[PDB]
């Protein structure tokens, strides 16, 4: 079902601040990087057809089914 | 002899409050020491030389008590309000008979910083990015709670603006801001914004070098004390990849550095940084005081051991050429 | 150029507070090391502070966090 | 003498009106404030506005409030004079 493209994805909260299936782990911010670097993790157990979270992600990073 | 003009400095909780007394007439300049950093911006810009700068590390790590990152004698402070102004964190303030006021600014008798910060509302999308990355509690964004975290602000679907079918355009609900007597001018937040909507300019221009060579290693009080997280300690590589190049002990982010100087005031190195800054940008016309002040700030320095004695109890830097 | 107090009543002469010195770490942790003065030496069982006109400490806290048993107190105002 | 026809101090005040220092007054015996720019009380003999240099943080809000009088000179040093 679930699928998201850690290609095109800035790892914005407003993917998983909607959804409570959806929990954004930003891993510490070090100046190593210098950028926002985390996971997208989606559970089975909180889902819906929904689909809201495709349109909510400013980028079309998520694709639902 | 006289014993009106009352001089007092009392430490009443976490805020330092220097004061001058009279019968109806007081002075306060009073440091937060929460916020202060350790930069000694407000020592190089006193045009009365009270101010100086103590452990910055100890004070900024908590494991000293008795005393400031900063100690201000009270008897030689003017309260013009310079400090107050040219301090790039807000961390100190003048608070006249009982309201924070400053004559200076009110006869408009010296600039300001031109943090310049912005977000334009019309691009920003509610992300959490810039309030996650901010080294400092500078960015107030007013969104509504959805339901993740909480109870929802307005409901899983009315995060969306759809009418129940497809998406109405935009959504973009509430309003995000940026304190502007907090920002500090590090970027992290325009750096790593996702829509390119937040315009900070840095406040100083120069360079800052690390001779990663002299730095005696375990001694992150660099790192641990610079406000925009600058710093960094690289990351060791793992085996079957370091390639016969060992690590470097210690390097910075010229991306994030602001150009403060609370890591060459803490370091307790010889010359491992090198601080030195070539702009100050400003709103205000200028003075001959401001002339002097940019003089001040724009002397290269660099660490320092086995400073004099007869100044102990502060902090010395190297003039380097 | 602080002054740092160390409790010879409960120094049990551990040497972390030598060890983990960064002005101590100079002179044989550095390339081309600057200056070789050491600020604790432990002599006789507890941390002697030879940096007797405190003029090399940089209130690091790095020795303060580093004592087990608390024993070392920073002073951060003029001595 | 030094050229300015306009002329020296007058007293008019506006300098201390927009100097930001508040010192404590010696004439006052220390419970009054007075700027860096000032005079003791307003019966003062010489009405000639000191400038109290250990205290003045020279930020030249006091030279642009006198304006073309141009009697405060912030550069001013310890003139020697030997008197028979
Ligand atoms: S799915 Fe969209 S909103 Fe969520 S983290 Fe990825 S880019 Fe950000
Ligand atoms: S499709 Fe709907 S229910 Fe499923 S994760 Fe996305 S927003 Fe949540
Ligand atoms: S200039 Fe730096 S040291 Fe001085 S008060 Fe501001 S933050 Fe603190
Ligand atoms: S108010 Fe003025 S004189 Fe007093 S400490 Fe600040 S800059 Fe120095
Ligand atoms: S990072 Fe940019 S897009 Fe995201 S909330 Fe902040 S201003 Fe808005
Ligand atoms: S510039 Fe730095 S301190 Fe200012 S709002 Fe952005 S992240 Fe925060
Ligand atoms: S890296 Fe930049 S911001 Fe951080 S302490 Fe050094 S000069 Fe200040
Ligand atoms: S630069 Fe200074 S604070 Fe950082 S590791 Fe070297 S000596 Fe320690
Ligand atoms: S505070 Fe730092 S420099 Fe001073 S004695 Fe302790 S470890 Fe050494
Ligand atoms: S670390 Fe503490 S206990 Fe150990 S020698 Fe130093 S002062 Fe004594
Ligand atoms: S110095 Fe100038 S402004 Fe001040 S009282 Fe004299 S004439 Fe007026
Ligand atoms: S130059 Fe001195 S006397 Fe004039 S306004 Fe500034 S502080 Fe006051």
């Amino acid at each position: 079902e679930f699928k998201v493209d850690d290609e095109k994805c800035t790892k914005c909260g407003i993917c998983g601040n909607l959804c409570e299936a959806i929990n954004v782990l930003h891993k510490p911010f070090s100046p190593e990087i210098g950028k926002v670097e985390g996971e997208v993790i989606w559970d089975e157990a909180y889902c819906d057809g929904c689909n809201v979270c495709a349109e909510a992600c400013p980028s079309e990073a998520i694709k639902v089914t | 002899s006289t014993l009106f003009p009352k001089y007092s400095k009392t430490t009443d909780g976490s805020k330092v409050i220097m004061e001058q007394r009279l019968l109806q007439q007081v002075n306060n300049l009073i440091l937060d020491n929460d916020i202060c950093t350790g930069c000694g911006i407000c020592s190089e810009v006193c045009p009365e030389e009270a101010i100086s700068v103590g452990a910055v590390g100890g004070v900024r790590r908590g494991l000293v008590d008795d005393a400031a990152s900063i100690h201000v004698d009270e008897t030689k402070c003017s309260y013009c309000g310079v400090c107050v102004i040219m301090c790039p964190f807000s961390a100190l303030a003048l608070k006249v008979d009982g309201e924070e006021r400053l004559p200076i600014l009110e006869k408009e008798g010296f600039p300001t910083y031109d943090k310049g910060t912005a977000i334009d509302q019309d691009k920003c999308v509610r992300c959490n990015i810039c309030d996650d990355v901010c080294p400092r509690d500078a960015i107030d964004r007013d969104v509504p709670l959805f339901e993740g975290e909480d109870k929802e602000g307005l409901a899983k679907g009315q995060a969306v603006e759809l009418k129940i079918r497809t998406v109405v355009g935009q959504k973009k609900l509430g309003n995000v801001n940026i304190i502007d007597e907090d920002c500090c001018t590090c970027r992290w937040c325009a750096i790593n914004c996702p829509t390119e909507a937040i315009t900070v300019n840095k406040i100083f221009e120069g360079e800052i070098t690390f001779h990663a060579e002299k730095c005696p290693g375990g001694c992150s009080t660099c790192v641990d004390v610079c406000p925009a997280n600058a710093i960094y300690l690289p990351t060791p590589k793992p085996a079957k990849d370091m390639k016969g190049q060992i690590e470097a002990k210690i390097a910075v982010n010229k991306d994030f550095c602001i150009l403060c100087g609370a890591c060459v005031n803490a370091c307790p190195g010889e010359d491992i940084i090198y601080l030195r800054r070539d702009s100050v940008k400003i709103k205000g016309k200028e003075t001959d005081l401001f002339k002097k002040i940019k003089e001040k700030l724009f002397t290269p320095r660099t660490s320092k051991v086995k400073e004099q004695p007869s100044l102990a109890g502060s902090v010395e830097l190297k003039a380097v050429s | 150029a602080f002054a740092v107090h160390v409790n010879m009543e409960r120094c049990t002469g551990c040497n972390n507070c030598v060890v983990a010195c960064p002005v101590n770490a100079l002179e044989l942790n550095t390339v081309n090391p600057s200056s070789t003065d050491k600020i604790y030496k432990v002599i006789n069982g507890d941390a002697v502070i030879l940096d007797v006109k405190h003029e090399l400490c940089a209130g690091c806290g790095i020795c303060v966090d580093a004592c087990p048993y608390d024993v070392i107190q920073l002073s951060g105002q003029p001595p | 003498a030094k050229g300015i026809v306009g002329g020296g101090c007058n007293g008019c005040g506006d300098c201390s009106a927009v100097c930001p220092v508040i010192k404590p007054n010696p004439f006052e015996m220390g419970m009054a404030p007075r700027k860096a720019i000032y005079i003791y009380h307003a019966q003062v003999m010489p009405l000639i506005y000191t400038v109290d240099f250990d205290s003045c943080v020279k930020c030249g809000l006091c030279v642009e409030a006198c304006g073309d009088k141009k009697a405060i000179d912030l550069e001013m040093q310890d003139e020697f004079i030997t008197v028979k």
